[PDB]
Protein backbone atom coordinates (compact mmCIF):
# COMPACT_ATOMS: atom_id res chain seq x y z
CA UNK A 1 0.00 0.00 0.00
CA UNK A 2 1.01 3.32 -0.61
CA UNK A 3 0.48 6.03 2.22
CA UNK A 4 -0.70 9.19 0.56
CA UNK A 5 0.01 11.98 2.57
CA UNK A 6 -1.66 14.92 2.33
CA UNK A 7 -0.40 17.21 5.28
CA UNK A 8 -2.98 20.10 6.20
CA UNK A 9 -5.86 18.73 7.12
CA UNK A 10 -7.38 22.42 6.27
CA UNK A 11 -5.85 25.72 4.75
CA UNK A 12 -7.02 29.59 5.19
CA UNK A 13 -6.94 31.96 2.14
CA UNK A 14 -8.42 34.80 1.19
CA UNK A 15 -11.02 35.28 -1.67
CA UNK A 16 -8.53 36.30 -5.20
CA UNK A 17 -5.57 34.75 -3.59
CA UNK A 18 -2.78 31.84 -4.76
CA UNK A 19 -3.40 28.27 -3.25
CA UNK A 20 -0.92 25.54 -2.87
CA UNK A 21 -1.86 22.11 -1.78
CA UNK A 22 0.40 19.46 -0.93
CA UNK A 23 0.37 16.16 -1.49
CA UNK A 24 3.44 13.81 -0.58
CA UNK A 25 3.71 9.83 -1.27
CA UNK A 26 4.96 6.94 0.99
CA UNK A 27 6.79 5.54 -2.23
CA UNK A 28 7.34 6.70 -6.24
CA UNK A 29 4.56 6.91 -7.85
CA UNK A 30 5.43 7.84 -11.45
CA UNK A 31 3.96 11.08 -11.49
CA UNK A 32 0.78 9.60 -12.08
CA UNK A 33 -1.42 10.92 -9.24
CA UNK A 34 -4.32 13.21 -9.56
CA UNK A 35 -6.79 15.64 -8.06
CA UNK A 36 -9.87 15.75 -7.28
CA UNK A 37 -12.05 18.48 -5.44
CA UNK A 38 -15.49 17.81 -3.70
CA UNK A 39 -18.05 20.57 -3.35
CA UNK A 40 -19.20 20.82 -0.10
CA UNK A 41 -22.55 19.23 -0.72
CA UNK A 42 -21.88 18.00 -4.48
CA UNK A 43 -20.36 15.48 -5.97
CA UNK A 44 -16.57 15.11 -6.61
CA UNK A 45 -14.71 16.09 -10.19
CA UNK A 46 -11.48 15.37 -11.67
CA UNK A 47 -9.69 18.34 -11.77
CA UNK A 48 -6.22 17.20 -12.94
CA UNK A 49 -4.80 13.58 -14.22
CA UNK A 50 -0.98 12.57 -14.66
CA UNK A 51 0.46 15.29 -12.48
CA UNK A 52 -0.41 18.26 -14.48
CA UNK A 53 -2.48 17.69 -17.57
CA UNK A 54 -6.19 19.30 -16.43
CA UNK A 55 -9.20 17.35 -17.29
CA UNK A 56 -11.44 19.11 -20.04
CA UNK A 57 -13.73 21.95 -18.54
CA UNK A 58 -11.65 22.57 -15.87
CA UNK A 59 -10.19 26.66 -15.57
CA UNK A 60 -6.88 27.64 -16.91
CA UNK A 61 -5.95 28.67 -12.94
CA UNK A 62 -5.83 25.08 -12.02
CA UNK A 63 -1.97 23.85 -13.06
CA UNK A 64 -0.65 20.37 -11.04
CA UNK A 65 3.21 20.04 -10.63
CA UNK A 66 5.81 17.31 -8.75
CA UNK A 67 7.93 14.53 -9.23
CA UNK A 68 8.51 11.66 -7.48
CA UNK A 69 6.99 11.83 -3.82
CA UNK A 70 5.91 15.20 -3.63
CA UNK A 71 3.32 16.95 -5.83
CA UNK A 72 1.69 19.93 -5.94
CA UNK A 73 -1.80 21.74 -7.02
CA UNK A 74 -2.05 25.15 -6.95
CA UNK A 75 -4.89 27.77 -7.48
CA UNK A 76 -3.96 31.26 -8.93
CA UNK A 77 -6.80 33.85 -8.26
CA UNK A 78 -9.09 32.02 -5.66
CA UNK A 79 -12.69 31.80 -6.42
CA UNK A 80 -15.74 30.97 -4.18
CA UNK A 81 -16.57 28.03 -6.25
CA UNK A 82 -13.08 26.65 -5.12
CA UNK A 83 -13.98 26.94 -0.99
CA UNK A 84 -14.30 22.93 -0.96
CA UNK A 85 -12.44 19.54 -0.16
CA UNK A 86 -9.34 18.39 -2.42
CA UNK A 87 -8.20 14.82 -2.64
CA UNK A 88 -4.85 13.73 -4.41
CA UNK A 89 -5.35 9.85 -5.29
CA UNK A 90 -2.11 7.55 -7.47
CA UNK A 91 -2.91 5.12 -10.29
CA UNK A 92 0.23 3.87 -10.32
CA UNK A 93 -0.27 1.13 -8.85
CA UNK A 94 -3.11 -1.41 -6.63
CA UNK A 95 -4.35 -0.72 -4.47
CA UNK A 96 -5.59 2.99 -5.39
CA UNK A 97 -5.12 5.03 -2.87
CA UNK A 98 -6.29 8.61 -2.00
CA UNK A 99 -4.77 11.62 0.02
CA UNK A 100 -6.56 12.64 3.67
CA UNK A 101 -8.13 15.96 1.84
CA UNK A 102 -7.30 19.20 2.16
CA UNK A 103 -10.44 21.31 3.38
CA UNK A 104 -10.05 24.91 1.78
CA UNK A 105 -11.63 28.03 4.04
CA UNK A 106 -11.43 31.84 3.87
CA UNK A 107 -9.19 33.58 6.12
CA UNK A 108 -10.94 36.35 8.48
CA UNK A 109 -9.42 38.64 11.53
CA UNK A 110 -9.03 36.19 14.30
CA UNK A 111 -12.65 36.62 16.82
CA UNK A 112 -12.91 34.95 19.93
CA UNK A 113 -15.98 32.76 21.39
CA UNK A 114 -18.74 33.89 22.85
CA UNK A 115 -19.20 30.99 25.41
CA UNK A 116 -22.22 29.90 27.11
CA UNK A 117 -23.37 27.43 29.79
CA UNK A 118 -26.66 25.13 30.24
CA UNK A 119 -27.17 22.85 33.38
CA UNK A 120 -29.43 20.00 32.35
CA UNK A 121 -32.94 20.83 32.17
CA UNK A 122 -35.94 19.79 34.90
CA UNK A 123 -36.95 17.55 31.63
CA UNK A 124 -34.41 15.52 31.46
CA UNK A 125 -33.35 15.32 34.96
CA UNK A 126 -36.74 13.17 35.11
CA UNK A 127 -35.76 10.95 32.11
CA UNK A 128 -32.84 10.28 34.95
CA UNK A 129 -30.15 11.25 33.04
CA UNK A 130 -28.07 14.60 33.09
CA UNK A 131 -26.07 16.64 29.79
CA UNK A 132 -24.20 19.50 30.94
CA UNK A 133 -24.07 21.88 27.97
CA UNK A 134 -21.59 24.28 26.84
CA UNK A 135 -21.56 26.42 23.30
CA UNK A 136 -18.39 28.05 21.96
CA UNK A 137 -20.00 30.11 19.36
CA UNK A 138 -18.62 32.37 16.36
CA UNK A 139 -15.04 32.63 16.61
CA UNK A 140 -11.90 32.01 14.39
CA UNK A 141 -9.78 30.11 13.41
CA UNK A 142 -11.13 26.80 14.35
CA UNK A 143 -8.47 25.57 16.20
CA UNK A 144 -9.85 25.89 20.16
CA UNK A 145 -9.62 23.76 23.08
CA UNK A 146 -12.25 22.98 26.09
CA UNK A 147 -11.78 22.01 29.99
CA UNK A 148 -14.80 20.45 32.07
CA UNK A 149 -14.09 21.02 35.95
CA UNK A 150 -16.57 19.45 38.29
CA UNK A 151 -15.63 20.95 41.54
CA UNK A 152 -12.33 22.04 40.18
CA UNK A 153 -11.01 19.25 38.83
CA UNK A 154 -10.90 18.43 35.25
CA UNK A 155 -13.19 15.57 33.81
CA UNK A 156 -12.92 14.03 30.27
CA UNK A 157 -14.84 11.42 30.47
CA UNK A 158 -18.05 11.84 29.30
CA UNK A 159 -17.67 14.59 27.06
CA UNK A 160 -18.65 14.98 23.41
CA UNK A 161 -17.46 17.87 20.64
CA UNK A 162 -18.89 18.41 17.73
CA UNK A 163 -17.44 21.44 15.62
CA UNK A 164 -20.21 23.07 12.70
CA UNK A 165 -18.44 24.29 9.73
CA UNK A 166 -17.59 27.20 8.94
CA UNK A 167 -20.37 30.22 8.54
CA UNK A 168 -21.30 30.81 4.93
CA UNK A 169 -22.88 34.36 6.33
CA UNK A 170 -19.74 35.52 8.38
CA UNK A 171 -16.55 32.71 8.29
CA UNK A 172 -16.65 32.15 11.93
CA UNK A 173 -16.81 28.56 13.33
CA UNK A 174 -19.11 27.15 16.23
CA UNK A 175 -18.74 24.14 18.29
CA UNK A 176 -20.71 22.20 21.16
CA UNK A 177 -19.62 20.44 23.94
CA UNK A 178 -21.94 17.97 26.01
CA UNK A 179 -21.01 16.61 28.93
CA UNK A 180 -23.08 13.66 29.55
CA UNK A 181 -23.38 12.11 33.21
CA UNK A 182 -25.35 9.78 35.62
CA UNK A 183 -27.84 11.55 37.00
CA UNK A 184 -26.92 10.57 40.50
CA UNK A 185 -22.98 11.41 39.85
CA UNK A 186 -24.00 14.66 38.65
CA UNK A 187 -25.85 15.22 42.25
CA UNK A 188 -22.69 14.29 43.90
CA UNK A 189 -21.20 17.72 42.99
CA UNK A 190 -21.87 20.89 43.38
CA UNK A 191 -19.57 23.34 40.52
CA UNK A 192 -20.16 22.64 37.04
CA UNK A 193 -17.06 25.07 34.73
CA UNK A 194 -16.25 24.94 31.27
CA UNK A 195 -13.08 26.55 30.27
CA UNK A 196 -12.09 27.57 26.87
CA UNK A 197 -8.24 27.94 25.73
CA UNK A 198 -8.51 30.16 22.08
CA UNK A 199 -5.89 32.19 20.18
CA UNK A 200 -7.37 35.30 21.10
CA UNK A 201 -6.15 35.86 24.43
CA UNK A 202 -3.56 33.77 26.58
CA UNK A 203 -5.58 32.79 29.74
CA UNK A 204 -8.70 30.68 29.08
CA UNK A 205 -12.29 31.98 29.30
CA UNK A 206 -14.46 30.53 31.48
CA UNK A 207 -18.34 30.30 32.31
CA UNK A 208 -19.70 27.98 35.24
CA UNK A 209 -22.53 27.48 37.32
CA UNK A 210 -23.53 25.96 40.64
CA UNK A 211 -26.35 24.27 42.30
CA UNK A 212 -28.35 25.72 44.85
CA UNK B 1 12.17 -0.55 -5.50
CA UNK B 2 10.51 -3.54 -5.34
CA UNK B 3 9.65 -3.97 -8.94
CA UNK B 4 6.16 -4.45 -9.83
CA UNK B 5 5.43 -5.20 -13.29
CA UNK B 6 6.12 -2.35 -15.83
CA UNK B 7 4.75 -0.47 -18.51
CA UNK B 8 6.31 -1.98 -22.33
CA UNK B 9 6.59 1.70 -23.06
CA UNK B 10 8.11 3.57 -20.59
CA UNK B 11 9.93 5.22 -23.25
CA UNK B 12 9.12 6.61 -26.64
CA UNK B 13 10.49 8.68 -29.68
CA UNK B 14 8.03 11.15 -32.17
CA UNK B 15 10.67 10.37 -34.12
CA UNK B 16 10.05 7.69 -36.68
CA UNK B 17 9.12 7.22 -40.36
CA UNK B 18 6.06 5.77 -41.39
CA UNK B 19 7.53 4.44 -44.27
CA UNK B 20 8.63 2.06 -42.33
CA UNK B 21 5.71 1.12 -40.24
CA UNK B 22 3.66 -2.58 -41.13
CA UNK B 23 1.27 -1.98 -38.30
CA UNK B 24 -0.33 -0.70 -35.28
CA UNK B 25 -1.54 -2.11 -31.90
CA UNK B 26 -3.01 0.22 -28.99
CA UNK B 27 -3.67 -0.66 -25.83
CA UNK B 28 -5.62 0.93 -22.99
CA UNK B 29 -4.53 2.42 -19.68
CA UNK B 30 -4.86 -0.38 -17.00
CA UNK B 31 -3.72 -0.84 -13.66
CA UNK B 32 -0.74 -2.91 -14.53
CA UNK B 33 0.04 0.45 -17.09
CA UNK B 34 -1.36 3.62 -15.71
CA UNK B 35 -0.25 5.21 -19.46
CA UNK B 36 -1.70 4.24 -22.07
CA UNK B 37 0.40 2.82 -25.47
CA UNK B 38 0.75 2.17 -28.85
CA UNK B 39 3.08 0.42 -30.40
CA UNK B 40 4.07 0.84 -33.72
CA UNK B 41 5.32 -2.37 -35.38
CA UNK B 42 8.15 -1.86 -38.40
CA UNK B 43 8.68 -3.52 -41.39
CA UNK B 44 12.32 -5.28 -40.35
CA UNK B 45 10.38 -6.52 -37.50
CA UNK B 46 11.47 -4.41 -34.11
CA UNK B 47 8.44 -2.76 -32.34
CA UNK B 48 8.50 1.06 -31.10
CA UNK B 49 6.76 3.12 -28.44
CA UNK B 50 5.57 6.61 -30.08
CA UNK B 51 4.53 9.38 -27.98
CA UNK B 52 1.10 10.50 -26.88
CA UNK B 53 2.16 14.50 -25.94
CA UNK B 54 2.86 14.78 -29.56
CA UNK B 55 0.28 15.30 -31.74
CA UNK B 56 0.26 11.49 -32.90
CA UNK B 57 -2.33 11.12 -29.99
CA UNK B 58 -5.35 12.73 -31.59
CA UNK B 59 -5.47 9.36 -33.77
CA UNK B 60 -5.65 7.22 -30.25
CA UNK B 61 -8.42 9.07 -28.29
CA UNK B 62 -10.79 8.49 -31.18
CA UNK B 63 -9.20 5.42 -32.40
CA UNK B 64 -9.55 2.91 -29.78
CA UNK B 65 -11.87 4.89 -27.63
CA UNK C 1 -22.92 15.27 -20.43
CA UNK C 2 -21.41 11.15 -19.38
CA UNK C 3 -23.53 10.58 -15.99
CA UNK C 4 -23.66 7.91 -13.52
CA UNK C 5 -26.72 7.35 -11.63
CA UNK C 6 -26.54 5.11 -8.19
CA UNK C 7 -29.09 3.25 -6.19
CA UNK C 8 -29.58 0.33 -3.96
CA UNK C 9 -28.09 1.91 -0.96
CA UNK C 10 -29.72 2.00 2.27
CA UNK C 11 -30.49 1.01 5.91
CA UNK C 12 -28.82 -2.81 6.21
CA UNK C 13 -28.29 -4.43 9.60
CA UNK C 14 -24.53 -6.14 10.64
CA UNK C 15 -23.93 -9.39 8.63
CA UNK C 16 -26.33 -8.18 6.13
CA UNK C 17 -26.49 -8.17 2.28
CA UNK C 18 -27.18 -5.56 -0.24
CA UNK C 19 -26.72 -4.88 -3.84
CA UNK C 20 -25.59 -1.02 -5.34
CA UNK C 21 -25.95 0.03 -8.87
CA UNK C 22 -24.99 2.46 -11.10
CA UNK C 23 -26.64 3.17 -14.51
CA UNK C 24 -24.28 4.81 -17.08
CA UNK C 25 -24.99 6.85 -19.63
CA UNK C 26 -23.14 8.79 -22.01
CA UNK C 27 -20.71 6.71 -23.29
CA UNK C 28 -19.55 3.53 -24.62
CA UNK C 29 -19.96 1.54 -21.46
CA UNK C 30 -18.83 -1.66 -22.62
CA UNK C 31 -15.09 -0.01 -23.46
CA UNK C 32 -14.75 1.23 -20.46
CA UNK C 33 -13.12 -0.05 -16.80
CA UNK C 34 -15.43 0.42 -14.35
CA UNK C 35 -14.73 1.20 -10.14
CA UNK C 36 -16.28 1.62 -7.32
CA UNK C 37 -15.31 4.15 -4.34
CA UNK C 38 -16.77 5.12 -0.91
CA UNK C 39 -16.46 8.01 1.28
CA UNK C 40 -16.51 7.07 5.21
CA UNK C 41 -18.27 9.20 7.73
CA UNK C 42 -14.70 10.18 9.24
CA UNK C 43 -14.22 11.94 5.52
CA UNK C 44 -11.71 10.17 3.97
CA UNK C 45 -11.77 7.91 0.20
CA UNK C 46 -11.01 4.70 0.15
CA UNK C 47 -11.06 2.45 -3.14
CA UNK C 48 -13.59 -0.45 -3.54
CA UNK C 49 -13.40 -2.27 -6.82
CA UNK C 50 -12.25 -2.35 -10.37
CA UNK C 51 -13.35 -3.83 -12.96
CA UNK C 52 -11.74 -4.73 -16.88
CA UNK C 53 -13.45 -3.61 -19.57
CA UNK C 54 -12.36 -6.09 -21.93
CA UNK C 55 -15.02 -7.79 -19.80
CA UNK C 56 -11.94 -10.00 -17.63
CA UNK C 57 -10.66 -9.78 -14.43
CA UNK C 58 -12.32 -7.83 -10.85
CA UNK C 59 -9.58 -6.19 -8.07
CA UNK C 60 -10.34 -5.46 -5.02
CA UNK C 61 -8.24 -3.94 -1.97
CA UNK C 62 -7.42 -6.19 1.52
CA UNK C 63 -10.12 -4.81 3.50
CA UNK C 64 -13.43 -5.90 1.24
CA UNK C 65 -11.76 -8.85 -0.60
CA UNK C 66 -14.25 -12.38 -0.86
CA UNK C 67 -17.21 -10.16 1.02
CA UNK C 68 -17.58 -7.92 -1.99
CA UNK C 69 -18.01 -8.92 -5.73
CA UNK C 70 -18.36 -6.35 -8.33
CA UNK C 71 -20.04 -6.90 -12.05
CA UNK C 72 -21.42 -5.41 -14.89
CA UNK C 73 -23.97 -5.83 -17.43
CA UNK C 74 -22.89 -4.02 -21.05
CA UNK C 75 -26.30 -4.95 -22.20
CA UNK C 76 -28.28 -2.87 -19.04
CA UNK C 77 -25.42 0.31 -19.27
CA UNK C 78 -24.99 -0.94 -15.61
CA UNK C 79 -22.71 -2.13 -12.76
CA UNK C 80 -22.98 -3.86 -9.66
CA UNK C 81 -21.33 -3.89 -6.39
CA UNK C 82 -22.59 -7.01 -4.51
CA UNK C 83 -21.83 -6.30 -0.40
CA UNK C 84 -22.17 -9.22 1.94
CA UNK C 85 -21.37 -9.80 5.49
CA UNK C 86 -21.26 -6.01 5.36
CA UNK C 87 -19.70 -4.27 8.89
CA UNK C 88 -19.71 -1.57 11.16
CA UNK C 89 -16.72 -0.19 8.69
CA UNK C 90 -18.58 -0.44 6.08
CA UNK C 91 -21.02 1.96 6.85
CA UNK C 92 -20.08 4.47 4.15
CA UNK C 93 -21.18 6.84 0.99
CA UNK C 94 -20.54 4.43 -2.18
CA UNK C 95 -19.46 6.66 -5.42
CA UNK C 96 -19.25 4.92 -8.70
CA UNK C 97 -16.76 5.69 -10.79
CA UNK C 98 -15.00 5.78 -14.72
CA UNK C 99 -11.14 4.93 -14.95
CA UNK C 100 -9.78 4.43 -18.30
CA UNK C 101 -8.78 5.49 -21.70
CA UNK C 102 -5.30 7.45 -21.63
CA UNK C 103 -3.86 7.86 -18.08
CA UNK C 104 -6.62 5.50 -15.45
CA UNK C 105 -7.68 8.52 -13.09
CA UNK C 106 -11.35 8.41 -12.21
CA UNK C 107 -12.26 11.02 -14.78
CA UNK C 108 -15.91 10.61 -14.04
CA UNK C 109 -17.71 10.14 -10.42
CA UNK C 110 -21.48 9.83 -9.75
CA UNK C 111 -23.83 11.48 -6.95
CA UNK C 112 -23.13 8.72 -4.69
CA UNK C 113 -25.79 6.64 -2.49
CA UNK C 114 -25.25 5.95 1.02
CA UNK C 115 -25.12 2.72 3.16
CA UNK C 116 -25.64 3.60 6.55
CA UNK C 117 -25.31 0.19 8.48
CA UNK C 118 -26.60 -0.49 12.04
CA UNK C 119 -28.26 -2.75 14.23
CA UNK C 120 -30.15 0.45 15.76
CA UNK C 121 -33.91 0.70 15.05
CA UNK C 122 -35.91 3.62 14.55
CA UNK C 123 -36.55 6.13 17.51
CA UNK C 124 -37.92 9.68 17.95
CA UNK C 125 -35.81 12.14 19.39
CA UNK C 126 -36.11 13.49 23.52
CA UNK C 127 -35.83 16.38 23.17
CA UNK C 128 -35.05 18.88 25.74
CA UNK C 129 -34.91 22.90 26.58
CA UNK C 130 -31.69 25.17 26.86
CA UNK C 131 -32.17 28.09 29.13
CA UNK C 132 -29.71 30.13 31.43
CA UNK C 133 -30.36 28.74 35.47
CA UNK C 134 -30.18 31.04 38.26
CA UNK C 135 -27.20 33.57 37.68
CA UNK C 136 -28.84 36.93 36.57
CA UNK C 137 -25.73 38.13 33.93
CA UNK C 138 -28.16 38.38 31.57
CA UNK C 139 -25.72 41.59 29.57
CA UNK C 140 -27.77 42.64 26.24
CA UNK C 141 -27.67 39.80 24.54
CA UNK C 142 -28.75 36.34 25.33
CA UNK C 143 -28.70 32.63 23.77
CA UNK C 144 -30.49 29.92 24.18
CA UNK C 145 -30.76 26.29 22.76
CA UNK C 146 -32.29 22.84 22.67
CA UNK C 147 -30.76 19.72 23.32
CA UNK C 148 -31.65 17.14 20.57
CA UNK C 149 -30.90 13.19 22.60
CA UNK C 150 -31.67 9.62 21.74
CA UNK C 151 -32.96 9.90 17.94
CA UNK C 152 -31.93 7.42 15.14
CA UNK C 153 -31.45 7.74 12.20
CA UNK C 154 -29.83 10.77 11.63
CA UNK C 155 -31.98 13.47 9.80
CA UNK C 156 -33.51 15.48 12.40
CA UNK C 157 -33.57 19.51 11.05
CA UNK C 158 -34.20 21.92 13.92
CA UNK C 159 -36.17 24.95 13.39
CA UNK C 160 -36.54 28.43 15.43
CA UNK C 161 -40.05 30.32 15.89
CA UNK C 162 -40.82 28.79 12.15
CA UNK C 163 -37.17 30.27 10.69
CA UNK C 164 -38.30 33.97 12.40
CA UNK C 165 -35.34 34.01 14.35
CA UNK C 166 -32.96 32.11 11.94
CA UNK C 167 -29.96 34.47 11.97
CA UNK C 168 -28.25 33.66 14.79
CA UNK C 169 -28.82 30.27 14.59
CA UNK C 170 -25.95 27.17 15.24
CA UNK C 171 -27.24 24.17 14.25
CA UNK C 172 -24.56 21.47 15.33
CA UNK C 173 -23.10 17.88 13.25
CA UNK C 174 -25.16 14.83 15.17
CA UNK C 175 -22.80 12.94 16.85
CA UNK C 176 -23.54 8.57 17.50
CA UNK C 177 -23.97 8.24 21.32
CA UNK C 178 -24.46 5.10 22.97
CA UNK C 179 -25.90 3.55 19.68
CA UNK C 180 -27.90 6.82 19.21
CA UNK C 181 -27.81 10.00 18.02
CA UNK C 182 -27.52 13.44 20.01
CA UNK C 183 -27.21 17.03 18.64
CA UNK C 184 -28.25 20.85 19.39
CA UNK C 185 -29.44 23.64 18.47
CA UNK C 186 -28.23 27.40 19.68
CA UNK C 187 -29.75 30.11 19.03
CA UNK C 188 -28.91 34.42 20.09
CA UNK C 189 -31.55 37.51 20.79
CA UNK C 190 -30.86 40.71 21.57
CA UNK C 191 -31.58 40.52 25.73
CA UNK C 192 -34.43 42.45 26.24
CA UNK C 193 -37.16 40.64 23.89
CA UNK C 194 -36.65 37.34 25.23
CA UNK C 195 -38.41 36.81 28.23
CA UNK C 196 -41.37 38.87 26.72
CA UNK C 197 -41.47 36.94 23.13
CA UNK C 198 -42.89 33.87 22.10
CA UNK C 199 -39.69 31.60 21.62
CA UNK C 200 -39.91 28.23 20.24
CA UNK C 201 -37.36 25.61 18.77
CA UNK C 202 -39.09 22.98 16.11
CA UNK C 203 -37.65 19.69 15.83
CA UNK C 204 -38.70 17.80 13.10
CA UNK C 205 -37.68 14.30 12.97
CA UNK C 206 -39.33 12.36 9.34
CA UNK C 207 -37.62 9.23 10.00
CA UNK C 208 -39.94 8.44 12.81
CA UNK C 209 -42.91 10.35 11.42
CA UNK C 210 -42.51 13.08 14.69
CA UNK C 211 -42.22 16.64 14.84
CA UNK C 212 -41.73 17.62 18.88
CA UNK C 213 -41.88 21.89 19.86
CA UNK C 214 -40.62 23.56 22.77
CA UNK C 215 -40.92 26.86 24.09
CA UNK C 216 -38.22 28.36 26.29
CA UNK C 217 -39.23 29.45 29.54
CA UNK C 218 -37.15 31.65 32.00
CA UNK C 219 -35.59 30.47 35.48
Amino acid sequence: DIQMTQITSSLSASLGDRVTISCSASQGINNYLSWYRQKPDGTVKLLIYYTSSLHSGVPSRFSGSGSGTDYSLTISNLEPEDIATYFCQQFSKLPYTFGGGTKLEIKRADAAPTVSIFPPSSEQLTSGGASVVCFLNNFYPKDINVKWKIDGSERQNGVLNSWTDQDSKDSTYSMSSTLTLTKDEYERHNSYTCEATHKTSTSPIVKSFNRN
Amino acid sequence: EDGDLQCLCVKTTSQVRPRHITSLEVIKAGPHCPTAQLIATLKNGRKICLDLQAPLYKKIIKKLL
Amino acid sequence: EVKLVESGGGLVKPGGSLKLSCAASGFAFSRYDMSWVRQTPEKRLEWVATITSGDNYTYYPDSVKGRFTISRDNARNTLYLQMSRLRSEDTALYYCTRQGLLYYAMDYWGQGTSVNVSSAKTTPPSVYPLAPGCGDTTGSSVTLGCLVKGYFPESVTVTWNSGSLSSSVHTFPALLQSGLYTMSSSVTVPSSTWPSQTVTCSVAHPASSTTVDKKLEPS
